[PDB]
């Protein structure tokens, strides 16, 4: 897997939720996976829709991962594997 | 190793929001009332106590979302808004006032920039 578009919805969501969690294997794994977040996103608010989310919409997984697939798809960008 | 001394500084809701200004944020006198006398093979383990109780203490940490409760809860440090991070530092530092290791008057909580 290298872009977000390797990953299905379900994957991924797996991903944000691990990272929600604080599940890395040690602390600098939680922050190499916040980066990683950052770079398959491509989101300019990066680690920010994680921890600091804007108050429109849910402050959770679910949230996280409809903020970016909203936001890929309107940038027309490319999205999550099928 | 050595043990933590200290008092820490009272402090309010939004106290991290102090770590991201010139002086940085004071340990909070709670933390410091939990940790004083006890004894830390090192410093990873004196900080991973820091968050350890920052996440134990519901005032300290009710302006954390959730994703950052779950961080602290392990005894790792909470993330810091995007715009106060620098290169691969996304997270709370403490840093030394300078001077003694583990003396809670001489650390500060500070975002990387």
């Amino acid at each position: 897997k290298h872009s977000i578009s390797d990953y299905t919805e379900a994957e991924f969501l797996e991903f944000v939720k691990k990272i929600a969690r604080a599940e890395g294997a040690t602390e600098c794994d939680d922050n190499k996976l916040v980066r990683e977040f950052e770079r398959l996103t491509e989101h300019p608010d990066g680690s920010d829709l994680i921890y600091y989310p804007r108050d429109d919409r849910e402050d959770s997984p679910e949230g996280i991962v409809k903020e970016i697939k909203e936001w890929r798809a309107a940038n027309g960008k490319s999205g999550f594997k099928q | 190793p050595g043990k933590a001394t200290g008092k820490g500084k009272p402090v309010g809701d939004k106290w991290l929001d102090d770590a991201g200004k010139d002086s940085g944020a004071p340990i909070p006198d709670r933390i410091a009332d939990k940790l004083r006398d006890k004894e830390f093979k090192s410093f990873d383990d004196f900080r991973k106590a820091v968050w350890e109780e920052v996440s134990k203490d519901p005032e300290l940490s009710k302006n954390l979302n959730p994703s950052n409760k779950s961080s602290v809860s392990k005894g790792y440090s909470p993330f810091t808004p995007k715009n106060q991070q620098v290169g691969c530092r996304k997270v709370y530092e403490l840093h030394h006032d300078k001077g003694e290791v583990y003396d809670m008057d001489n650390i500060r909580v500070t975002t990387p920039k």
